[PDB]
């Protein structure tokens, strides 16, 4: 895993010694080279995972997340170079360094075999994200959003540290392979109940769970575009990955202890979806859609069946790609019209036809159109939850309506109808925005051809 | 489909349907003939004339503009404005 | 005659992007397709056989297609 | 080609065409045109490709795994032997999944081949499918997403305990 | 050199790649000792893998 | 058997060909609707053949 | 009750609007033309019977009773002209009505295909920017203090100038572009 | 009311005015074209196409098809000696010591 950490940490001299006019070109070129290099993690075996040393390993669950992260960094570099065009050079280099540090922390978080190292860099991912949100956010409410995000995460995740140190003192090790071969059942006691709660609540907050999701429609809105990409495409999936890793040790208490939380998502993904029917804000609409999809992921993890696990992996990857693309489209509209409200700019298909095509395709992939991997993940979670209980299909099917009921709604008021008369600064679409949309979307449709590389470690 | 219109064509149309009215003498009216001033018509007769205009040209004139057209040339000007004639 | 002016947004930039994307995809798509066809026509796939006695194979000799072996 | 013992198929019985009219059917003419315009160039190209492949020959082999002692002869919390036992168990699990897949493919092939007499002519395939599904369900079901050899051993021990107790009740 | 900086990321890969190979030399305690792959050494083969 | 499957999947591939033809376009197409209509009529013939085979 | 020219609707205007909608609904119920003519002349006689009414409250009571009559006698789906609101092809071509300022964003390569049109566009923009300050200075000196009391706009008063706020009502897109 | 010294908000810049051939990456035309070329070359023709070729030719991912081949051995054994096609026990019941009760 040293072959990816070292070039990522050498990206900082690359971005700090470059000229004032070629930082973007050099950083995008070398991050695309690292994304190409990332494909050597597909050497997965049907029985054994890929173990590199005592410190790092990568099974078939971490590999799609690593490839997605190192593919996502150049996309952020291309997106965040227009609202920072007038910025000072030193602050531009500091922003690029924050992005590089965030990628380095993420790609060594996804590969740590030891759990306290995973916790340490899982919380080291807080600092660059928070700095980006509270520094390069636009309006006044970025400070409150940063406070909410940081304090929800830390107040949920300090008992996780306490529980992990207790595990290290009790079992004797925190290596994931040793814990895979030394796992003991957890009996029925109040101590084990709070053990389960301390292990679960950090990832509950970072998923987010309904009722603990109040930091999402702030931090996903006040942040800049690259902050929106990392907020919607990696960190939520990082919480899901941690949940998948740590649910191994919490058997068989989970078989009843997951009983409330499933309801807190099974109803929750209804309510937040209904919020998208009556949202006056485009970015808030995308954030609440992310809440609903990740609640579906929560249910899939908590019922702990194989089909649900592969559905959760495919759903996480597909939702990350789709949410990043939707945030890019909303940011392009916000750059053109200088307001975030959805009803201000209407009828943009008459002026911007190809961006309307990208909008249509992104909305179609949002509402789980087959044979996309969004539909594959949603379908597999549906099969597993039907095996769990029958009436759950109702809670699925109604959601299958409401999702489309906002997605096409998001397609209409932003693209269809009569255009706004007084808005006359609708410039034609740049090559950069179209290239960003294509680089977001074409990997998703190509992954629809060969989905078996994202179907989890038990495929 | 949809043959083009012209100003003298639509003027011929409105005059042609106007001389088919039993309340109007065809040998007196002109293109600046007021209805209740030069022809001694009624407001209800003006309403019937506007409905004849709508049934002739296939599009409905709104009431707030129907209460303002008082001469055949005004109807010609309104139809010309609404149909974008003589490009 | 009597042709009018049809007012439409500038489609030059979108068409330019599509031309550039198709060109940059094809610029390496044609060599890789030619390479796969030349691999499959001349070199071809492997043939399954039992392991000879006293002979152990390499790991990359356990696969069929030349590109997978490479 | 494939092996016919693993994938069985009955010898086909094709009736002879004995027409009763004088109108020529277009199927025979179109078939003759099909081996004229389509089959001959395709077979010539395949012959050229086969000659080029016979010019350069090389082989590949099916990987063989020796038997390592299973989890029943592994000391507890001794990762060195349990790792090998779990790897063997996972390889066996994948092999059994493909065996059940083969039997399902056999059943579907029997149903499609028999057509309108499938519920009588495919009794043996249905019985084989039921047997392999019963054994798979008794071997691998209700383990969870975190399945391992120890959970399978515990399930088997519980099943044998229940069977022995039920035998003892009726003895 | 005007553009020497463009060697910073590739060679940092290669050296880093080399480092991983060195780690394999520290993890060869069971080389040709696993029960699944225990096999007598071929002639002119000092190790099974490097 | 070989004529059957080949002609049916030819009908399907012939139907999906003009989608690629318009998606890989650069110029103004010389009456693309005529191309689509001709393609669908030819696919109708190509699917009429195995229907006749099934009838026989 | 919502007009750009008048604040309210007079009694005669209400009676005329009622006659218009009643005749339209009767034409809807009476599809054949001769039957429609019979009942349209009957409705004309019924409206002409109470034409010379001088008591205002009696006219208002008759108007309210006629409104109740009309609401009892509507067609559930009356005839709407295709381009009127509620019609089959109402606002159908609004996807084709591209505003003209998009022509400012055209590339010079595609602007070279229409030289004379863009020369005329340049002279039109020159005329607009020459007359805009005259239009606004006419607007300040015409309306009384406290803001305009009506939405009606003044015309071009002097010679050689243009009416105020004319650009978006002259350069509006055609019905069928 | 007197207020503090502050620059007014600058007007929104259009990249198509000073550069009608702009790709939207930078104000400098040469830097613009080189950034577009770098993005289109290393994104589409280096990672996307070669990555699809790599994933399409992965060497027997997760041993998957190998198991199919092994099944084509095992049934071929177990249909030839009259053995049951599948046993209901994963391990040998002889070598399992049940607790007495």
């Amino acid at each position: 895993m040293l072959k990816y950490i070292i070039p990522t940490m050498m990206l900082m001299p690359l971005t700090w010694l470059s000229k004032n006019s070629m930082i973007w070109i050099n950083t995008t070129l070398h991050s695309l080279l690292i994304s190409l290099t990332s494909l050597l993690l597909l050497n997965q075996f049907g029985d054994n995972s890929l173990n590199f040393s005592l410190t790092f390993f990568s099974d078939s669950l971490s590999t799609p997340l690593l490839i997605l992260t190192m593919w996502l960094l150049p996309l952020m570099l291309m997106a965040s170079q227009h609202h920072l065009s007038k910025e000072n050079l030193a602050r531009k280099k500091l922003f690029i360094s924050m992005l590089i540090l965030l990628q380095l922390f993420l790609i060594m978080t996804f590969t740590a075999t030891e759990l306290i190292f995973f916790y340490i860099m899982f919380e080291a991912t807080l600092v660059p994200t928070l700095i980006i949100i509270t520094r390069w956010g636009n309006q006044t409410e970025r400070l409150n959003a940063g406070l909410y995000f940081l304090f929800y995460t830390l107040a949920g995740s300090l008992p996780l540290l306490v529980a992990l140190i207790y595990i290290q003192n009790t079992m004797g090790s925190l290596n994931f392979l040793i814990l895979q071969y030394w796992v003991q059942p957890m009996p029925n006691s109040w101590s084990n109940t709070f053990m389960w709660l301390a292990c679960m609540m950090a990832f509950m907050v970072k998923m987010p769970l309904y009722g603990l999701h109040l930091w999402l429609p702030k931090a996903h809105v006040e942040a800049p575009i690259a902050g929106s990409m990392v907020l919607a495409a990696i960190l939520l999936k990082l919480g899901g990955y941690g949940m998948m890793r740590i649910t191994l040790l919490l058997n068989p208490i989970t078989d009843f202890m997951a009983y409330p939380f499933i309801m807190l998502s099974l109803w929750g993904m209804i309510m937040t979806s209904s919020i998208c029917l009556r949202q006056t804000d485009l970015k808030s609409l995308i954030a609440y859609s992310s809440v609903s999809h990740m609640a579906l992921v929560i249910v899939a993890i908590l019922i702990q069946t194989p089909w649900s696990y592969m559905g959760a992996t495919a759903l996480m990857i597909a939702h990350g790609l789709t949410s990043s693309m939707l945030f890019c489209l909303a940011n392009s509209n916000y750059e053109r019209v200088h307001s975030r409200t959805m009803i201000l700019a209407r009828g943009l298909q008459t002026l911007l036809p190809l961006m309307a095509a990208w909008w249509l395709l992104a909305s179609l992939t949002n509402l789980a159109l087959p044979p996309s991997i969004n539909l594959i993940g949603e379908l597999f979670v549906v099969m597993s939850t039907f095996s769990w209980s029958n009436i759950t299909i109702i809670l699925m099917g109604l959601n299958m309506v409401i999702t489309a009921l906002y997605s096409l709604y998001m397609l209409i008021t932003t693209q269809r109808g009569k255009h706004t008369h007084h808005i006359n600064n609708i410039l034609p679409s740049f090559t950069r925005e179209n290239a960003l949309m294509s680089l977001h979307m074409l990997p998703l449709l190509l992954l629809s051809l060969n989905p078996k590389i994202i179907l989890g470690p038990l495929y | 489909d949809a043959p083009p219109l012209t100003l003298e064509g639509i003027k011929d149309r409105v005059l042609y349907v106007l001389k088919l009215y039993d309340k109007i003498d065809p040998e007196k009216l002109s293109v600046n003939s007021h209805f209740m001033k030069d022809l001694g018509l009624d407001s209800l007769d003006q309403v019937e004339i506007i409905m004849a205009m709508e049934d002739e040209f296939g599009f409905e004139i709104p009431d707030i503009d129907a209460e303002k057209l008082m001469c055949p040339q005004e109807i010609v000007d309104y139809i010309a404005d609404k149909k974008d004639v003589y490009e | 005659g009597k042709r009018l002016f049809i007012i439409k947004p500038s489609g030059f930039y979108d068409k330019r992007f599509l031309k550039l994307l198709r060109f940059y995809i094809l610029l390496t798509g044609i060599p890789v397709v030619i390479g796969i066809t030349l691999i499959n026509v001349f070199i071809g796939e492997a043939e399954l056989a039992e392991i000879p006695e006293g002979y152990v194979p390499e790991h990359w000799e356990y696969f069929k297609h030349p590109i997978s072996r490479w | 080609s494939w092996d016919k013992d693993v994938y069985p198929e009955p010898p086909r019985r094709t009736p002879a065409p004995s027409p009763q009219t004088s109108l020529p059917n277009p199927i025979t003419y179109l078939t003759k045109a099909f081996d004229l315009l389509v089959d001959r160039p395709v077979t010539l190209v395949r012959e050229f490709i086969e000659r080029q492949h016979a010019k350069n020959k090389y082989y590949y082999y099916h990987r063989e795994f020796r038997r390592v002692p299973d989890i029943t002869e592994c000391h507890e919390k001794d990762v060195l032997c349990m790792f090998e036992a779990e790897m063997q168990w996972k390889r066996d699990y994948k092999v059994d999944q493909e065996i059940v897949n083969i039997i399902q493919e056999r059943l579907k092939a029997c149903q499609q081949r028999e057509g309108e007499s499938h519920r009588q002519n495919c009794a043996k395939e249905l019985q084989q499918f039921t047997q392999v599904v019963k054994a798979y369900q008794d071997r691998y079901h209700d383990l969870g997403a975190h399945y391992s050899a120890r959970k399978c051993l515990a399930k088997q021990k519980q099943r044998m305990l229940a069977e022995r107790k039920a035998t003892k009740e009726a003895a | 050199r005007d553009h020497w900086i463009h060697v910073l990321v590739p060679v940092g890969f290669v050296f880093g790649y080399y480092l991983d190979r060195k780690n394999d030399e520290k993890l060869a305690a069971f080389r040709n000792k696993s029960l699944l792959y225990k096999r007598e050494l071929k002639p002119q083969e000092e190790v099974t893998w490097k | 058997m070989n004529l059957f499957s080949s002609l049916t999947l030819v009908t399907l591939i012939l139907l999906t060909m003009p989608i690629a033809a318009i998606n890989f376009n650069t110029h103004k197409f010389t009456n693309y609707p005529l191309y689509v209509k001709t393609t669908i009529s030819c696919a109708f013939i190509t699917s009429m053949i195995p229907t006749m085979m099934f009838i026989h | 009750a919502f007009l750009p020219s008048a604040a309210y609707l007079t009694h005669q205007q209400k009676v005329l609007q009622l006659y218009k909608r009643a005749l339209r609904h009767l034409e809807s119920r009476c599809v054949h033309r001769d039957k429609y003519r019979y009942f349209a002349c009957l409705l004309r006689a019924r409206f002409d019977e109470h034409k010379n009414e001088k008591d205002m409250v009696k006219a208002t009571q008759l108007l309210r009773e006629a409104e109740k009559e009309f609401w009892h006698g509507q067609h559930p789906q009356p005839y709407i002209f295709p381009e009127s609101p509620g019609g089959t092809s109402y606002e159908r071509y609004e996807c084709y009505k591209v505003p003209e300022w998009c022509l400012d964003d055209w590339h010079p390569s595609e602007k070279a295909m229409y030289p004379d049109y863009f020369a005329k566009r340049e002279q039109w923009k020159k005329l607009r920017r020459e007359s805009w300050e005259r239009e606004v200075k006419q607007l300040q000196e015409e309306t009384p203090v406290g803001g305009p009391r009506t939405e009606a706009l003044p015309p071009a008063r002097k010679q050689g100038d243009l009416p105020p706020l004319w650009w978006h009502i002259v350069t509006r897109p055609r019905e069928r572009p | 009311t007197l207020r503090w010294q502050e620059d007014p908000e600058p007007e929104d810049e259009n990249l198509y005015e000073k550069n009608p051939d702009s790709h939207g990456y930078d104000k400098d035309p040469a830097v613009d074209v080189w950034n577009m070329r770098v993005v289109f070359f290393f994104g589409f023709s280096i990672v996307l196409v070669l990555g699809s070729t790599f994933v399409a030719y992965l060497p027997d991912y997760r041993m998957q098809e190998w198991a199919r081949r092994e099944a084509e051995r095992l049934v071929k054994y177990r249909e030839a000696h009259g053995l049951p096609l599948m046993e209901s026990n994963c391990f040998d019941p002889s070598k399992i010591q049940l607790p007495e009760d």
